[PDB]
């Protein structure tokens, strides 16, 4: 019988089939409820929206991610996205598939212990499993060595791997990603002139910034430019008309992954902390670790990122070693991809936590054994 | 001509005998098997009793490998049919043979022709006996051979009969030179065997395409597709320069085929370079390793001759058809035989087990047989059964843990390489099989790398090289190209909420298929 | 009759008129893509000219 | 008046037509220009790779 694989993240759902080669349905992981009153009497209001539903009914509706930097913040809101992914999404049956779930390494043991409660107990899967996601994205790369860079919407980790060993004391998270991006970017379009403030309107101002964005090989002289002409400003139209224009904020949303003391955090560049995770592995792996740099999430989508991570980590690393950024065109779904190949593996098939195991163990079993 | 208990052991005599005709000898009419001569004609009269009073199909299957002896055997039995339930339909039949002959037999260590399918012909009758039109069925095909070929071997002759040089508007339609040598699908193994000439081989096709109804563009178009699939073997790319992504150079075959199939030299250069998936409801890239695009063009090469096939194989099934409604049909199964090579390899284990799951089918119907007539006789006598239980431990191959099930295992697994193979292989059934063993390899000959005990003795395999053997990454892309093409058969070819296929995987699933017909 | 055939006239300028934005944006992205990729691989070009010239250093 | 109303407003349709039209002309110029600048740019890189790759060897 074929498996689940449902990659949660923070911003996003992809969910579908272990054995095929993209997600099935990719949604937005939100819910949506009702804001204002309601007079039509016979119109068939909902509680809630959630899903993509919620977002073309964004106008009306105040949306709330039930994710906040990987860790689940609201069970009954990640229930009912569960729920949503499996009955109108994918159309399955939970209680005839294992299903695959995602978690960022190094996030509290409730949040595994909970997801195993929920899935076994209100889903009746007959097996189930939790992976990381920086492991899935260096199986969806084709290697087995390599320090993988994930970005998402919520969190942003480095894992060292060698031979297919982890190194878990070289472990790196970091806290800043995609919605702390748009965050700043919302805050750093009001020196224009505009005004997002809702919820809806921070979506506006994410897909902004999912089209106009980009870094910059060297900011300080990109900064002077856009200063000098005005060749860097792009236009962008609102869904009422009423375009507006954006000039260096094209870059300086982005850069702050850079110098995320734009956003008054004390951590360092993600180029910063990738070499420092290198430097904090055996000093054998760490030449076979600076060239399998592998990007993966959607925070590592930005154009010219990865020339800028080139630039960054070769000024850090020794003058002799080759710096290689693999960024693949589809890393946004790598994760994924990655966790189709391992649960469509036939020496994976009793890495499953089966249903007696559960009913032996309780939910502590998840971390204790698997 | 001899009985074997419930078989029919017959040899070639190489000498023409009066024991087949005239009807003096197919007199046989009415009798059984057991008390006349022991004649395979008794037998098809067997058979057509058994269909007339259970109005149950039947089915007939000889080994095949033997060189000759299958040809007359076949000829004979079917002459036999006509005779009994009386420009006829064996004329039609051995009219359009040389189609198989020339896409589905090639030169093997061993042989000379040899058929690479199965034939399984359906020979109908009337509801009440008398015969119909006979439509036949080919099934799983050794397509890993359109690319790949051992040493002292070659592929389907068709790509020599028309390397032959006899009709140059072919080798000019399809702008391509005479010299084997240089396209690589075909001049793995040997260009040509002197066993038999190619200029007759391709005048005989030439008369079967006559005879059927293919048209101009029926016979060109298939020559295109074949020199397609030939200018395929010849195209280079390279890594994008500091970078990973296979990018072209020279594009003079990339020319050839666009022109040919009716495609475009940039979006099929594009498509291959560049995989799109459907996400969710986005289109997006996929970025490929040079590698990955040799195994696109190989699977793409592969399919496009496999749905040539069974297209030519649909439209002879269409030729010899015409006729009123029909129930019932006695079935020919030709299928090649056990193989035994002092180097065995992958395709060799795939027929070793189709026929090991034929020879187990077999021993469930004499073990079936057997029961009935000891229950019929009053004789008080159980046993485990014969038919299945003794080889259902060597079918490990199929159970999703053993042999193949580990091969795609690997596979899909990255930087999978034939020692991690061999080392899981071990790690699974080393010692805890008994019909897994490790080879005994004396200097003296090649390395196995492992042993296994069919029915047929003890097997020795040796692995090196079988990714390269059950990888099929499919590629859309160009699949869509395809499905729009202005070479009409392409369309008509591939007419009608992937990066997994595995030659393993179709071979099981057509084999089961043909137990289910079978059973 | 005029206003109605002006109407249609003009919707089909209008829809001609939405491909070619539609061909614009997508240029002028091509061309974007194109000269920031360049000039990425111009700074790279000036490394491997700065080791160039040190390596003619140590010949 | 409606039918003049179209008729101006449409007619102003087409001016920005030919606005966005001269200036997808001005961007297939640009993307065409800058990929064969950029392709003269690839030539120099792949050229001077091979010269350190080679004089790293001799060094
Ligand atoms: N093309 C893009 N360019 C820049 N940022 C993007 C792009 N696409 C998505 N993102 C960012 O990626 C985030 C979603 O990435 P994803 O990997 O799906 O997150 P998660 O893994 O948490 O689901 C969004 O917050 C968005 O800001």
């Amino acid at each position: 019988t074929t498996a689940l694989v449902c990659d949660n993240g923070s911003g996003l759902v992809k969910a579908g089939f272990a054995g095929d080669d993209a997600p099935r349905a990719v949604f937005p992981s939100i819910v949506g409820r009702p804001r204002h009153q309601g007079v039509m009497v016979g119109m068939g209001q909902k509680d809630s929206y959630v899903g993509d539903e919620a977002q073309s009914k964004r106008g009306i509706l105040t949306l709330k991610y039930p994710i906040e930097h990987g860790i689940i913040t609201n069970w009954d809101d990640m229930e009912k996205i569960w729920h949503h992914t499996f009955y109108n999404e994918l159309r399955v049956a939970p209680e005839e598939h294992p299903t695959l779930l995602t978690e960022a390494p190094l996030n509290p043991k409730a949040n595994r212990e909970k997801m195993t409660q929920i899935m076994f107990e209100t889903f009746n899967v007959p097996a189930m499993y939790v992976a990381i996601q920086a492991v899935l994205s260096l199986y969806a790369s084709g290697r087995t060595t390599g320090i993988v860079l994930d970005s998402g919407d919520g969190v942003t980790h480095n894992v060292p791997i060698y031979e297919g060993y982890a190194l878990p004391h070289a472990i790196m998270r970091l806290d800043l990603a995609g919605r702390d991006l748009t965050d700043y970017l919302m805050k750093i379009l009001t020196e224009r002139g505009y005004s997002f403030v809702t919820t809806a309107e921070r979506e506006i101002v994410r897909d902004i910034k999912e089209k106009l964005c980009y870094v910059a090989l060297d900011f300080e002289n990109e900064m002077a430019t856009a200063a000098s002409s005005s060749s860097l400003e792009k236009s962008y139209e609102l869904p009422d008309g009423q375009v507006i224009t954006i000039g260096n904020e094209r870059f300086r949303c982005p850069e702050t992954l850079f110098q995320p003391s734009f956003i008054g955090m004390e951590s360092a560049g993600i180029h910063e902390t990738t070499y420092n995770s290198i430097m904090k592995c055996d000093i054998d792996i760490r030449k076979d670790l600076y060239a399998n740099n592998v990007l993966s999430g959607g925070t590592t989508m930005y154009p010219g990122i990865a020339d800028r991570m080139q630039k960054e980590i070769t000024a850090l690393a020794p003058s002799t070693m080759k710096i290689k950024i693999i960024a693949p065109p589809e890393r946004k779904y790598s994760v994924w991809i990655g966790g189709s190949i391992l649960a469509s593996l036939s020496t994976f098939q009793q890495m499953w936590i089966s249903k007696q195991e559960y009913d032996e163990a309780g939910p502590s079993i998840v971390h204790r054994k698997c | 001509y001899t009985y074997s208990g419930l078989f029919c052991v017959t040899v070639n005599p190489y000498k023409w005998l009066p024991v087949y005709n005239a009807e003096v000898v197919a007199a046989y009419r009415g009798k059984k098997r057991s008390e006349a001569p022991p004649h395979i004609f008794s037998i098809s009269d067997n058979a057509y009793q058994y269909m007339l009073t259970d109005r149950e199909n039947q089915s007939i299957l000889i080994t095949g490998e033997s060189g000759a002896g299958k040809t007359v055997n076949t000829k004979r039995v079917i002459q036999y049919f006509a005779s009994i339930a009386a420009g006829t339909l064996e004329d039609q039949i051995i009219q359009a043979n040389p189609a198989l002959e020339a896409f589905g037999n090639a030169k093997t260590v061993r042989n000379d022709n040899s058929s690479r399918f199965g034939k399984f012909i359906r020979i109908h009758f009337g509801a009440t006996g008398k015969l119909a039109s006979a439509d036949i069925e080919t099934y799983l095909l050794e397509k890993s051979r359109v690319i790949f070929q051992l040493k002292a071997e070659r592929n389907y002759h068709i790509f020599y009969q028309i390397l032959s040089n006899k009709k140059p508007e072919l080798l000019d339609m399809l702008l391509v030179t005479n010299n084997p040598y240089d396209y690589a699908f075909v001049s793995q193994g040997e260009v040509s065997v002197a066993s038999i000439d190619d200029s007759e081989e391709l005048l005989a096709t030439d008369s079967a395409f006559d005879v059927l109804s293919f048209t101009a563009e029926e016979k060109a178009g298939v020559y295109k597709l074949t020199g397609a699939i030939m200018h395929y073997g010849n195209m280079k790319f390279k890594q994008k320069q500091r970078e990973e992504q296979a990018e072209p150079d020279g594009t003079e075959d990339a020319d050839k085929s666009a022109y040919l199939m009716g495609l475009n030299s940039a979006d099929l250069l594009k498509g291959l370079c560049h995989p799109r998936v459907k996400v969710g409801n986005e289109y997006v890239t996929k970025g490929q390793s040079v590698q990955q695009v040799y195994y696109s063009i190989g699977a793409l090469a592969k399919s496009v001759y496999e749905k040539m096939f069974n297209w030519m194989v649909t439209r002879i099934n269409a030729t010899l058809e015409t006729k009123q409604p029909r129930q019932y049909f006695i079935g020919v199964l030709d299928i090649a035989g056990f193989e035994i090579f002092d180097f065995n390899s992958f395709e060799q284990l795939c027929i070793n087990f189709t026929n090991e799951k034929l020879q187990q089918f077999f021993n469930h119907h004499m073990f079936v047989l057997e029961q009935e007539e000891y229950k019929k006789e009053g004789i008080e006598w159980e046993f485990i059964d014969f038919g299945m239980d003794l080889q259902a431990c060597i079918d490990l191959i199929e159970k999703p843990m053993g042999i193949m099930s580990i091969l795609e295992e690997e596979c899909m697994f990255p930087k999978a390489s034939d020692m991690t193979f061999k080392a899981k292989l071990y790690d699974n059934h080393l010692g805890k099989s008994n019909n897994f063993q490790k080879p005994r390899n004396v200097k003296g000959k090649q390395e196995a790398h492992f042993s296994l005990v069919h029915y047929a003795g003890t097997v020795d395999y040796n692995i090196m090289g079988w990714l390269e053997k059950n990888k099929d990454p499919l590629n859309e892309t160009v699949v869509g190209l395809y499905q729009k093409s202005s070479l009409k058969l392409m369309a008509t070819l591939f007419s009608t909420k992937s990066s997994f296929q595995t030659v393993s995987a179709l071979h099981r699933e057509n084999l089961n298929k043909l137990m289910t017909n079978l059973k | 009759h005029i206003a109605e055939d002006a109407d249609r006239k003009y919707e089909e300028v209008a829809r001609k008129l939405v491909i070619i934005e539609s061909d614009l944006e997508r240029a002028e992205e091509r061309a974007e893509l194109s000269e920031g990729k360049c000039a990425e691989l111009e700074e790279e070009l000036k490394t491997v000219t700065n080791n160039l010239k040190s390596l003619e250093a140590q010949a």
